[PDB]
């Protein structure tokens, strides 16, 4: 969108494609076409006698934290 | 955190719900600008981001087994004892977190902001806890407000929402906030094509998450309001 | 954290020590989906990493000066005091860690995850902790065992391992797990070039670790079980 | 081995090839040919835990969970 | 620097340019030309008051998103 | 953390500020190899850091909003309470931090090594931090000097640092310190080109943080010690 | 020659004049499958590949000072002597060349092909030389209609043109046809892009010749059939 | 355009873009971005007692005949 | 073989792969993986009749541009 | 042209047809090295390339619509005409060309070299063409062999084939010989993938023609002699 | 020199660089880095031309005019 | 062809032959422009290339067996018969040929030119033959000179040399010029690496092409004017 073109005479562009057949994959990881991210919003809770696996999966992820 | 020049949020620039302008704020907050920041309740992203990736069984778009995704993210876990209803401090009868994303005005200078935060609960009616929660809201919203200054950095709008899950008996309980940084497959681009990089992109950033459902034969999950948080 | 589609394990999927097929369980675990889940030590694994990195004297392997290599770790770290044989609650007599890995029954799927735990002890007769060590895989193990459920996945065999080390006197004592995620060099690969990136792979993944280290001219190291944990 | 052959097919590799002499690198670090990793197994403790048995030494470790 | 030169035969370069206008970025970030990084030192310290400020002080990394390497 | 073979510090291999060579130790500490390792104050360096990222206000090269400057960092912070001048422990008069960096005698083995720290405050009087402080820098110091055995690693010059913020009222207050690890823009690098990526550095390289000064326009912000940390 | 899959026409399927559908034919050739191939005047096409490199005087995308430009060409040059107006043989009195163009029916499967051809002329009257040229036309019209048969592969229309010059005196003259095979600069693409590879083409696809040229403020050239040839 | 998509699927693309400020240049010329091709017609005549530099410039130009 | 590993630390590869379905393509043309070549030999003859049919015989290499080298 | 360093021969090299160590020469040439090479006739090579181009009915993997395929190539044509059994001198009765491969014995260091030539024919008996031919073998033979001596590089196998076509009536008649350098397809190779460029190659490096159609489920062509020249 | 530095800036580098042991290769050809050649003048006789004096020798030559 | 902006002569601009300013013109000629333009023997560069390239004894640094290495060439072949000294006319006493190369003025907007030619020779005494060429030289000469008014391109100094060979007995002989175009491998640039592309460069543009001899060890052939042409 026109920001896009604002944006790439900086040199930034926001592609973000991965090459696996119908999995995402994160930010930075090699083989990843592009030089941009997509994000999301994830909250949700569970308990048991869990979070991550409930309504939005983002399951069996290796997480790294940035703050 | 943050999503700055190369971000997309999945429902509000990439993959739109309707929703998103149907909306309404829930009210308003002076910045150190001036402009009045509306705030909404984030139901409609949240919502977006489980259509793309999937649910445990329906699954969709997901982060693939084994990948490293970065996230910003806080958690937290706590029991509401076997019985025992004497609380040893980590422990809790509730739980609850909190996302909160603010669209920068200026993409070219300012970042947009995620603030997630969370905790647990000592009272045991919900009311209570849906009261905290209400409330906190407003903290986290005139918190976005006076951010900006320090940055010299104003808002546009933020959307913030919550999950949380009232425990009793022995249950351990968990509570997260999570925003992702993916990048996304060639298959949920109808007609995208590892050839096209930023074409591909486009084409994302031009349908409504139903338009994409359609073209994917993905039956809607967001639809009539069906998902708890 | 997991090890996924990615992945390969320094002993188990490339350079294999013998040792891996040699050996025999400590015990099964059934799973939610039925199958005996057999849990073996990891010495072997272990010390094919050792063979690999090499030590702070036998330098052979090992990430460069000022890499980034992520991992997946936990630490701890205490004192056993003075002589003040008081405890100001973070200190103790001795400390111990573990890592577990459990190599998914299919990796176009499912992921294979390691467990990963550690901590301090209250009481200082050795046999005390030996015991509970024991006693933890058990729960690791099972814990492996309904792991599953959540991403409807099985495994296919656990491999579980600790270093603890017993103090005294005011020393100060850490114990560590680290998986790290590292990519090979060159020469490690007899008859491997910068050029043929997946063949290279195939010759780490088709020697096993004696034969890698009969080409490389490297004694070994694991040899008659030398290394203490 | 087989299961890359099977791999593949989906756009996944597990390459991973560092282009220095002698040292090992870490998934993600630029110039590193491939897109995979390689892991292991460590654990080891002393009464100085890293540098003892497999050298991790003088890293800088960025934690995955 | 000379150094390079010893430490270019083994296979590591220290280049670490950034392909952007005026802003720098961090290691590993995808589209930067080079393998290596450039480092620097801050600390710096200030204030808020009761019911970000050490950061845009002095040097600023501000809006950034950290990822804490030890 | 540490700064390895792919690393150039701002200040001393890069851009260098005068003063280096110009300063003179505060001390010296014997190390297990057996060389006096001198240690200096560490304002040149910082200084340099801020010439090139800038200020809020006089804003220079400073990382992209919304990148992932991965740091060594750690930070802190507490009250000093409304008047209540009764510490709930997690509260003090006081914040300070520090970082210290350690260049290597030789690259082409050993790192660089950074060595940073933090902490609050329970006195009041200036002094008595200050004091504290200075002390500290020899605890560090000492630490930077046995700190390489291990290694078998032995220093060559290490340079240290502090920030502190003495409060009062019911402030808050934050210290902290940071490495970051970024990549130079085209534009910091007078008559630099994408085409020529290593001449590029070369350039940075021999220039002194001066000369870059006058050959980009900028105005000098270290100059006359007017930076307090 | 041919123009493949990897093909596009300045003029036919880039950067397109009006004139083309505007056209209508010379004639029609019956081909081996069936279908009457239209033939027509290939002035436009010439005229726009004038229009995007411009003339020695109004130099606009020209190949680059000392490129290899590949390309499809034939080539002629004689004398029509000093007055000895006596034929050493390689010598004429006029000097003639044409190129074919002409469009595949489907580019997923056959090549669209140039024919170009040339050669000198032993008459003195120019129209003797106009019509043998006119003639010509259906020589290689026929041609380019059984042509396709070892192929098995049929045509959608043939484009075709002529350069002359009439000589006298003790000139030399040249006439030449050549197809190039280039690549476009970023500035030809109105808010096109180094970083937007494939929309940078469909931008060039969609505009027509015209409005290329008002976007970048080019004066026309073709504009009132002003180009002799 | 429609075509291009049905040509990608084949691993085909018809992007040629230069890294040159204004000027033009060849296929198969290192740098260039892209895999496919541009062309053009020129026929063009002239004598003197010349062609090239004629109505469209293809000037000193290094050529290489496919046929 | 043995030779590409001889060949090899000179450098030196024979790898020639093209990324189109089905058709081979030529050397030097962009976007193929590799830095080798692969080679083969046609000899073919035909006909025609007064006023492509060598190509197109036995082996084709139909609808080429070629380029020579000698 | 030649083949060298980087070569790799259809039918030799990859690809090979069992023919050719069941071969057998039709003579041998004493070189200025002094080694005895055997010269062989080119019939699996050339059958070879057929199975693996195709033919244009059984097309199977040929060059791409509008590729460049670089080539080694002379061509010849020539008419023998309309009944005036005079020769205009570019005319002929028959047409021939040949193509000639000669294996280096150490490709490290000298290059493999094809020789190609062609020509017309003035008698009209097929006996004393062929007669020619078998003759030419010869020259083209002793030719190889004193060629090495400028490069003083030796062979150690030529490999010679024809191919004529007898004409009569005012037909045009035109034989070639081309040696194309192009680069393989994926589905050409059993098993291989985008991802494994040199496991890809040793593939085709390792199957016999026959194994290759086996596994491709393509019907020869070579099979029983069936091919013309 | 000087005239890389003002050509850069238009996007052409002068960059010819061959990654082979000892052997020179051709402007083109497919793992050159750099995207500029370099060149040089051979003019020999005899009475094998080329092979004499300066050698390109076993070479497959394209012309360019 | 020229040799453009991408352009650099091996003796001129990198490797420079001290021999080239030490040098004289043999004249000037008048341009268009109006500036004298400097025409010199090409020796130096000549030479030049010898001492890179090598000799067939004395190899160093040529093309690969079996490269492409696109050239500017021109050739010519004829006999100087058994005895019968009757000339069927592509035949002649003696054969020649030359190449010529002019620097640009301003390497930024024209190229530089070659200009290479060639023929035989119908008379036998060596003086008409020498005689000839130093002629020619002044038509190439003035030819350089005219020929930049198409391209409104002036030159600054033009280089020509030449090489023939006399003939007599039913010998064949070939003349040739070349020009080629090549990429310069690693181990010839002294301290150059695969990673320092740009620098890499840099040396050979600061090395006289005595130095390169030296570092690398390699004894001179141009020498004291040992080669003949």
């Amino acid at each position: 969108s026109e920001l896009d073109a604002k944006l790439n005479k900086l040199g930034v562009d926001r592609i973000a494609i991965s090459p696996y057949k119908q999995w995402t994959r994160g930010y930075m990881e090699p083989g990843n076409i592009g030089n941009g991210y997509v994000t999301g919003l994830k909250v949700d809770a569970g308990v048991r006698d869990r979070a991550e696996t409930k309504n939005a999966y983002i399951g069996q992820i290796n997480m790294t934290t940035a703050s | 955190x943050f999503t700055g020049v190369q971000g997309r949020v999945i429902g509000y620039d990439i993959l739109r719900s309707p929703e998103v302008d149907k909306a309404k704020p829930l009210f308003t907050e002076t910045q150190w600008d001036g402009s009045e920041l509306p705030i909404y309740d984030a139901k409609p992203l949240q919502d977006a981001l489980v259509e793309y990736f999937g649910t445990e069984q329906d699954r969709r778009h997901y982060p693939a087994p084994g990948s490293f995704i970065v996230c910003a993210n806080k958690g937290v876990t706590a029991e509401r004892p076997k019985n025992d209803a004497d609380m040893k401090p980590g422990q809790g009868y509730g739980v609850w977190s909190a996302i909160a994303i603010s669209f920068a005005k200026d993409p070219t200078k300012d970042s947009s902001m995620f603030v997630e935060d969370a905790g647990v609960w000592e009272t045991p009616n919900e009311d209570e806890l849906l009261e905290y929660l209400e409330g906190r809201r407003k903290a986290m919203a005139k918190s976005i407000a006076e951010c900006g200054q320090d940055a010299h950095a104003s808002f546009e709008s933020s959307w913030i929402g919550f999950a949380y899950t009232m425990m009793e008996p022995g249950q351990i309980g968990n509570a997260i906030t999570v925003a992702p940084y993916v990048s996304l497959p060639i298959d949920s681009i109808p007609g995208g094509s590892i050839l096209t990089p930023d074409k591909d992109m486009e084409i994302m950033e031009n349908l409504t998450m139903p338009e994409w459902l359609e073209k994917m034969g993905y039956k809607s999950l967001s639809a009539n309001n069906a998902l708890k948080y």
